[PDB]
């Protein structure tokens, strides 16, 4: 979702808030799912990122989730 | 006398071949200038050497020669290394959406969201390999001129063509520039309506698409709809592609369901629902009531 | 046979005891037929296949080579 | 000249070689003559060739021949056909525009309408072909009755 | 240039005496200057020209025309 | 619609669209050759001699769409 | 049989010729190249060579050619 | 020109419906070697060439026609 | 199974044969007509052109077959 998002090396979400953006939005035994999640995020940091970063390095930890994306599903 | 008249026949069938036939020879011989001039890529132009193999018909009544030239038509205006500079600033898109629409601030943002990874693509090339969006609402909402706003909110051109209405694939994938009627669906239309190779191209009503017709228009679109294959989508009537990377594709609908399972996939959702009475007073009062 | 100049026979092979034409029109054959006097006038004629291009290599050539001493 | 050079040969390749480059085959079966290093292998070879195409001149010769004797007899019979499209010409050809002639008396003593004179006289072009008794004139006749 | 235009088109009349039926024909290029003074668009006489010149055929031995009369007129 | 006519000092030609079910004749029809017969509409605006008549479409409820080109 | 059968290709060719004339050798040629040199069992391949007969009919007012060109594709 | 093509029109005669090359056109003759090669009674004969009547009376363009096509098959 | 194919080293395919109903489009349907055209298996049997693939079929489960053939 990375490579698919073409805003590489910037974007680094901590794995602790992968379990959680499993544990809040999406149920499904299968995992498109959490990857149209990912895609979300990687869209809106991509607007975020459009601007200018505020860090080169977009620390994605379980606090800016709904920044990102909707409020927790 | 029979000497004489087939001396004096065949002298009159000649110049009726200089009347009637030579003007034949004539167009097509400008459409092979507008070959020249159009500026064709060379595998279009391997197409071209195609068409100066197909443009050597008397045409009545199914005829190869106007439906090639029609197919030449479409070739030279479907759009060849035009740029539309298109500004790469999803503020721009920001206040065209506020200038044109009233908008809920709730769909906007995902438009710009699709565009910021428009404007962050992995290739230097724009690129597609996303979910592309998908709009569902009532009909009576804007999206046509919001595909206005996002023409002249990337310096893009939009074309008002409703596929809701499309049902065959024969339409779709045009058949074989052999019979007259061989004609394209609405895309090489508006593609025709463009003059530049990147336009806002919609798509339309896709749960309005039922499928009353023997093959698949979905899988046409499929055909479209992977960035991977759009670029080389051909019709029966296209041989070599044209390429719709830069040709880009929004579907909408009105109806969750009716959309085909082949064209689910590459879907992003936005959902819009009707207006307020007083955003409906709103919309009136700035947009409707001023139109 | 060896370290004799090879001419590029153009699209027929020359079968032996025959008085056949040979000509030569490429500048880089040329150079073997300049190289063909200083061979005794003998020259291996190799045949090439029958696509030649300009400058005629020598994988072009087929397996089986005439030699043939000119009589003018 | 490709005759009389493979004549006076004393070495069988002073013949057989010159005579398969004088003759008029392939230049991919000349690897397989060489390739068969025996001469009898070679000679049997260039002899099936010679054959093969030898079979094929007397082919394309009778379908030449079957060619003009049909372009003979073809001519002939439309000979005696336009003799007798000659007499269409002559005779035939003004029994049927009499047939006309009094089916347009009937015209004049009935009285068309002058479009439909025009086009008694207009399918009166699709008829007097005097060139062919045709299957057209004979619905035109039927239609100018 | 316009005289040698026109001298083609009488002894293209003039071969249209004599041959086939003038009767029809000569319906044709009455009918075809009919077709002319009515007053076309330029683009619509141009494209009208050409199909102008394809009903100059004889109409039954080239029944193009025929239709071509039923679709000029 | 004849009292249209008379007010705005038009020509008219009306014609009847019930049944009709071909782009043969709802459109021309393809000029394959002799006998192709475009239909109805083409006579209809072929029978005024303005380029602005006031055209009646009448009974438009009662078509049958189908093949050989659709109505609407 | 074999060197009958070659003139009889040379000929069997020259119909497509004639139709090559009018309607030229850009598709319709390469479905009869198509039909040999792609390898296919001789079943198929005399059934192409009747497909091939199948048209050289008339291509101007009828999908029936057309019809025959994409079977034979 | 119209002698040289009057002498291939000759040959096409002399060479191929004298020799096993083809029978012609061989969309006719398909259509008819379906017929000869099964066997069937001649009821379903008259049946089949009822239904080769139908669909030679109009240009196989109906729904109904190409069931008709395929059912004759 | 992409994995499979490459690990085979032979070209992988995927055909959305779910929901596939007709045998008319699956064994294909004998035409007169522009427009009839032979299987999905066909078709992806054409878009590898090789007589070894590996070639998914997808969804089969879901095998609707009530007219145009059943492609069971
Ligand atoms: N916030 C808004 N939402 C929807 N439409 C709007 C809004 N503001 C203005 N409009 C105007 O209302 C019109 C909606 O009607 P319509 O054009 O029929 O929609 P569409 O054709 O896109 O389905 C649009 O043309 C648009 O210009």
């Amino acid at each position: 979702q990375v490579r698919e998002s073409g805003m590489e090396g910037r974007i680094e979400v901590t794995d602790a808030a992968i379990l959680r953006v499993i544990s809040e939005y999406t149920r499904e035994a299968g995992v498109r799912g959490l990857e149209r999640e990912l895609g979300k995020i990687a869209r809106k940091g991509a607007k975020f990122w459009l601007e200018g970063a505020w860090e080169g390095l977009r620390t994605i930890d379980a606090s800016d989730i709904p920044t990102y994306l909707g409020i927790p599903r | 006398t029979n000497q004489r008249e087939s001396y004096l026949r065949e002298q009159m069938k000649a110049i009726q071949k200089e009347l009637g036939g030579e003007d034949g020879l004539s167009d097509l011989e400008a459409l092979r200038k507008k070959i020249e001039e159009v500026g064709m890529p060379e595998a279009v132009k391997t197409k071209a050497l195609k068409e100066l193999d197909r443009l050597e018909r008397m045409q009545q009544g199914s005829p190869e020669a106007t439906v090639a030239r029609t197919y030449l038509d479409w070739l030279t205006e479907v759009p060849w290394s035009k740029a539309d500079p298109e500004v790469l600033d999803i503020n721009h898109t920001r206040q065209v959406l506020d200038e044109d629409h009233y908008g809920l601030k709730d769909v906007k943002e995902r438009i710009l969201e699709y565009l910021a990874v428009r404007q962050l693509t992995q290739g230097l090339d724009v690129r597609n390999k996303a979910p592309i969006l998908v709009l569902v609402g009532p009909p009576g909402v804007g999206k046509t001129s919001l595909g206005r706003s996002i023409a002249r909110s990337m310096n893009r051109k939009f074309h008002r063509i409703s596929l809701g209405g499309v049902r065959d694939e024969a339409e779709i994938r045009g058949h074989r520039r052999t019979y007259i009627g061989a004609m394209p669906g609405k895309l090489i239309h508006a593609m025709k309506q463009v003059g530049v190779i990147n336009p806002v191209i919609l798509l339309d009503e896709i749960d309005k698409m039922s499928s009353d017709w023997r093959g698949d228009p979905a899988s046409a679109m499929l055909e479209v709809l992977d960035p991977e294959q759009n670029n080389t989508f051909t019709d029966h009537y296209l041989d070599v592609p044209y390429d719709l990377s830069k040709v880009f594709f929004i579907t909408t609908a009105n109806t969750l369901q009716t959309i085909p399972r082949p064209l689910l996939d590459r879907m992003e959702v936005i959902e819009i629902p009707g207006y307020t009475n007083m955003e409906k007073q709103a919309i009136a009062r700035q947009y409707l009531w001023p139109k | 046979r060896l370290e004799l100049p090879v001419i590029p026979l153009r699209n027929t092979v020359i079968l032996p005891h025959t008085t056949t034409p040979v000509d030569v029109g490429r500048a880089k054959s040329k150079r073997a037929v300049e190289e063909a006097m200083g061979a005794d006038r003998l020259i291996f004629l190799v045949a090439q296949r029958d696509p030649e291009v300009d400058d005629p290599a020598p994988d072009d050539l087929y397996t089986w080579g005439v030699q043939a001493v000119v009589k003018q | 000249y490709q005759l009389e050079a493979v004549k006076g040969t004393s070495d069988p390749a002073m013949l057989a070689d010159t005579i398969a480059y004088h003759a008029t085959w392939t230049v991919a079966e000349k690897q397989e003559i060489l390739e068969l290093t025996d001469l009898e292998a070679r000679l049997k070879k260039v002899l099936g060739l010679l054959s093969r195409d030898l079979e094929r001149f007397e082919l394309d010769k009778r379908v030449a021949q079957r060619v003009k004797e049909q372009m003979d007899t073809n001519q002939r019979e439309s000979y005696l056909r336009e003799q007798m499209k000659a007499i269409q010409k002559e005779l035939g050809g003004e029994d049927g525009l009499s047939d006309l002639e009094a089916l347009r008396k009937k015209i004049e003593e009935v009285g068309m309408p002058e479009a439909v004179k025009t086009k008694a006289l207009k399918e009166l072009d699709r008829l007097e072909r005097m060139q062919q008794g045709s299957p057209e004139a004979t619905v035109a006749r039927t239609y100018l009755d």
